[PDB]
């Protein structure tokens, strides 16, 4: 009974098993897609990837035009490619998230976000955000992880510049509160007349 | 009983076929018939979901604005295996963040406070078509898209009090 | 003695019943008023909803037209439609009001309270 029970697996939910033969390793080329399929008892052990595209945090400063630490949060969504399963692993292992993505994406961090400056950064995050978008893709299209979306999900600064850009908006206020000033003082003349 | 399934109102029924793999059709709701141990159902939400999703969104102006947006979305019925087979019944939290946040994020970067709150009609179509258009490639409906609670920073608070305070200052003076 | 106890049922109160079918779902255009009717044993699972319209208070901080936050709380007396008990359920499930006034009143408010002052 336990000859068919290890002969014929079935993959579900969005998974694909690659079979790791014995004659040569990682059989090449025959991947297959969600279904019900045979593996050898012994000769072919098969793995299991999760084709779900799944979400990833990195919290990582990088420097900017200004020369400033930003600590910017991106979070990233991919998922491998159906194509590549295979090669990859030999080059990946099952282990290929927290082997590429960190380097990558540091890296275009670091090389896109210093060419912007802080208020640039902000005001034109949109563009940016694209183009780091981009760079994500093209820079992870040779480790076979399709990317789903880039996305920035937070920036931050020193707690100077951001006491910095309060005190910008202190002297606006100022700047306003002063015409108010002004009233109070015609009301106070009318008084003292 | 085990191939004897049944799907509740207002949802939908994904089946999936082990000997020839997940549907390309969705099935109505109500008791139905299936091959036991080889066509394994799953069950989603037709029925239209709330979510609200609170953020702290930077404005063009550098002071951010603590906002919640409060949309009502239901998955597309025709798309159901499609996005099942994607990501998986966890589709929300695995795809409304980054569509949320980033839309919310470039909508708000456009203007500032005083632009936000002069204007609601033009911010609520910004966000809503934004988001249906985003969306639209996920095949997720709307239902219903609703900014709702708007909060800011003490400064522009202190800004608006003082415009207040000058101007109930003046019959008072 | 069972099989009538399941098989007929009395709806009062101002309350509807609607069946849930087995053969295709919600029983569409099967809507009845009070009094007595027959419901299926299996197939038809009636669902009561309360006609009575219930109210609700609704509390919320709200933007004016002068930029300031005024929580000027709402209540709201309402009842579902009886000419579209079916399809509303069917698109909202047995709690629509937790799921459909909390958006409407409070974009209303902020849509409607936000273009005048105080």
């Amino acid at each position: 009974a336990y000859g068919v029970r290890e002969s014929v697996f079935t993959v579900e939910g969005g998974h694909r098993a690659i079979f790791f033969n014995r004659i040569g390793g990682v059989q090449q080329d025959t991947i297959l897609a969600e279904g019900l399929h045979f593996r050898i008892p012994w000769f072919q052990y098969p793995i299991i990837y999760d084709i779900r595209a799944r979400p990833r945090k990195i919290s990582s400063p990088t420097g900017s035009k200004d020369l400033q630490m930003v600590n910017i949060s991106l979070r990233v969504l991919s998922r491998p490619n159906a194509q590549e399963l295979p090669s990859m692993y030999q080059r990946l292992g099952l282990d290929y998230e927290e082997r590429v993505l960190p380097s990558i994406v540091n890296e275009v961090l670091k090389s896109v976000v210093a060419k912007f400056n802080a208020s640039q950064l902000i005001t034109q995050r949109a563009q940016v955000s694209l183009l780091i978008r981009r760079e994500l893709t093209e820079r992870a299209k040779d480790f076979s992880l399709i990317l789903d979306d880039v996305a920035i999900t937070e920036l931050s600064f020193s707690r100077e510049y951001t006491a910095a850009v309060e005190a910008k908006q202190v002297a606006q206020q100022e700047a306003q509160r002063a015409q108010f000033l002004v009233e109070k003082a015609k009301q106070e003349q009318r008084q003292k007349i | 009983n085990s191939a004897l399934y049944n799907v509740d109102a207002g949802h939908r029924a994904v089946i999936f076929d082990r000997f020839r793999g997940v549907q390309d059709i969705v099935v109505g709701e109500g008791t139905h018939f299936l091959i036991p141990w080889v066509q394994k159902p799953i069950i989603f939400d037709c029925r239209s979901r709330p979510r609200n999703v609170p953020v702290i969104t930077g404005s063009k102006d550098l002071q951010n604005v603590n906002i919640t947006l409060r949309i009502l979305f239901r998955p597309v019925a025709s798309q159901l295996p499609r996005i099942f087979t994607s990501i998986g019944e966890d589709y929300d939290e695995r795809v409304l963040p980054s569509i949320t946040t980033e839309i919310l994020k470039s909508v708000v970067a456009r203007f500032d406070a005083g632009e936000l709150i002069t204007q609601r009609e033009l911010v609520s179509r910004q966000v809503s078509d934004d988001l249906t258009e985003r969306a639209a490639t996920f095949g997720l409906i709307l239902d219903d898209v609703s900014l709702t609670h708007l909060t800011f920073g003490k400064e522009f608070t202190e800004a608006v009090e003082a415009k207040q305070v000058a101007q109930q200052e003046a019959e008072r003076a």
